[PDB]
């Protein structure tokens, strides 16, 4: 009976999808309307169920660690691989670099997966005693928990921000000097601004098309578009060579 | 650059 899940080739039409999106929200200079009126944007319905909360960048070394905003946490190993630890202290699932998944526990599970998990419960620890909350704010809805649990798919780090890339097809964007974090969702065709005062706002992009926004989230969202053109291939399609 | 999110 269960969902395979989204596959990641479903994921890349709509990432693809959400880059023209991105293009033609930009190209209408949202910020320039007669009368912004980025209320009107806003779609409460769309609001993310899952972003990343924490994170660690221990990649020097085993990988990424992140913590979900239901208190799960996950790695995504330096080999490709993800394990992730639902916010039940004991419920695993191992993703390997093709995708294929596998359930487990802490408390049963093979032994060949004694170093990752191991692993992982030093990245818990780490987050739960030294990082803030992102989103601590979002009081979750009642079903939320019925939402399939993704994993991170691939990440990546510019001098400005951190782009994570989960397997709902969300690329969420942390900027690292005044904490402003994008949360885009390809499926909903919506984004969540999380601005300096820590409000979590979610509009549906062609809503922000018609009606506008303010600059700042105009600013964010043209570079939003460079990182989706980035995470769809690191490397040019009209050089391959050269960084996209 | 950073190597954490954001610290308590």
């Amino acid at each position: 009976l269960g969902s395979p899940g989204i596959q990641g080739e479903v994921v890349d039409c709509h990432l693809s999808d959400m880059l023209q999106q991105l293009h033609s929200v930009n190209a209408s200079k949202p910020s320039e309307r007669g009368l912004v009126r980025q209320e009107e944007a806003e779609d409460p319905a769309c609001i993310p169920i899952f972003w990343v909360s924490k994170w660690v960048d221990y990649s020097d070394k085993y990988g990424l660690g992140y913590q979900l905003c239901d208190n799960s946490v996950g790695v995504l190993f330096n080999d490709s691989t993800r394990l992730i630890l639902y916010n039940d202290g004991d419920s695993l699932q191992y993703i390997e670099r093709d995708g294929t998944e596998s359930y487990l526990t802490v408390s049963s599970h093979p032994n060949s997966l004694m170093k990752k998990i191991t692993l992982l419960k030093y990245f818990r620890n780490y987050m739960s005693e030294h990082l803030l909350k992102a989103g601590a704010n979002i009081t979750p809805r009642e079903g939320d928990e019925l939402a399939r649990l993704p994993y991170l798919r691939t990440w990546f780090r510019t001098r400005s921000a951190i782009i994570l890339h989960l397997s709902n097809g969300s690329v969420q964007i942390n900027f690292f000097q005044d904490h402003t974090k994008l949360i885009l969702c390809p499926l909903m065709a919506a984004v969540t601004y999380i601005d300096e005062k820590r409000d979590f706002r979610t509009y549906r992009l062609s809503l922000l098309e018609e009606y506008g926004c303010c600059k700042e989230l105009a600013s964010r969202l043209r570079y939003a578009r460079t990182m989706v053109d980035k995470l769809l291939s690191s490397r040019s399609a009209s050089n391959r060579l050269k960084a996209s | 650059g950073p190597m954490t999110s954001t610290p308590k």
